[PDB]
């Protein structure tokens, strides 16, 4: 199925995914098109932070959903 | 183990271990003006930032975090901060992301998600699409820079017609609006209407953050940080955000 991602700079890209895809799988797909390292990525769906170990299914993410790709920050 | 523990705390097994680990921590606190401030140690500031933020926005919690937040404000951050680390799979010492933490916490805000809405309109060569966001999704909003100018009108490309498109906020009614930066800190003027902001300085892979509220900077490390209207913001928050449009 197809979903949309809004990138760091608000570009809209399209990904081909399945409900069984993990968040890491999606980050990898994003890296393919955008060149952004997985460990620099935070993915958001409808306000909720998406976690590496889990699947699109786990979050009830359906076709033509839009996710938000956000630069991950590391401050202390 | 049991899951009326894992579900009362809102944490999976791995995170619940971290939570238990962090319950041993003692977090020293002091007042500055009317804000409770955690003493800085061990890469603390992304914890501290969120905590000052929540106070500025007069936020309350439901569930387990209700009493955890009450205890923090009464001087004992242990239960609340433990959940904070656990929610981000972080150990004390780790540097991390205040906006990640704030999104985790927002799930448990005692807030009007029931009636919260954003009415939006996207325009492209496909035509004009009106649509609506509700609940928590409507309140937590990714932007390129955290002020209302960058929130109310956003731009992208439409994958269907290939034209640049325009997505605008037509109407809003929210218990709070939480703006967070999508591409790291971006230096802009904050809105005077923002009850608080988070500023991030240094490398995004090794930085330091602090919160601004009531015309002051609350950096739990640098006690003489100067407030700056124009700063490298990653976060801005508004209380009872309401707006209905015009555009002609
Ligand atoms: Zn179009």
């Amino acid at each position: 199925m197809q979903i949309f991602v809004k990138t760091l700079t608000g570009k809209t890209i399209t990904l081909e995914v399945e409900p069984s895809d993990t968040i890491e799988n999606v980050k990898a797909k994003i890296q393919d098109k955008e060149g952004i390292p997985p460990d620099q990525q935070r993915l958001i769906f409808a306000g909720k932070q998406l976690e590496d170990g889990r699947t699109l299914s786990d979050y009830n993410i359906q076709k033509e959903s839009t996710l938000h790709l956000v630069l991950r920050l590391r401050g202390g | 183990t049991d899951k009326s523990i894992l579900e009362y705390y809102g944490l999976d097994a791995q995170k619940y271990v971290i939570y238990l680990q962090t319950l041993a921590q003692k977090w020293n606190v002091q007042y500055r003006d009317n804000f409770l401030i955690l003493e800085w140690r061990d890469g603390n500031s992304w914890i501290s930032s969120a905590i000052v933020l929540l106070q500025a926005a007069k936020i309350r919690f439901k569930g387990f975090l209700t009493e955890a937040w009450a205890k923090l404000l009464g001087g004992d951050p242990t239960d609340f901060v433990a959940w904070c680390y656990a929610s981000c799979t972080a150990k004390v010492g780790d540097f991390s992301d205040a906006n990640w933490l704030l999104a985790n916490l927002a799930e448990h805000f005692d807030a009007d998600y029931t009636n919260a809405f954003l009415k939006k309109r996207v325009s492209c060569n496909c035509g004009i699409k009106s649509y609506e966001l509700r609940g928590l999704e409507a309140c937590i909003q990714p932007v390129r820079a955290t002020n209302l100018l960058h929130f109310k009108t956003q731009y992208s490309n439409c994958p269907t017609c290939g034209a640049n498109n325009t997505d605008e906020v037509i109407e809003a009614s929210l218990p709070y609006l939480l703006l967070f930066a999508t591409d790291g800190p971006a230096t802009v003027d904050c809105d005077e209407d923002a009850v608080g902001t988070v500023v991030f300085v240094g490398s995004t892979n090794s930085g330091h953050c602090y919160t601004q509220a009531a015309g002051q900077a609350f950096d739990n490390l640098a006690k003489d940080r100067k407030f700056g209207k124009k700063s490298p913001y990653i976060t801005a928050m508004y209380t009872r955000f309401a707006f209905k449009n015009e555009t002609s």
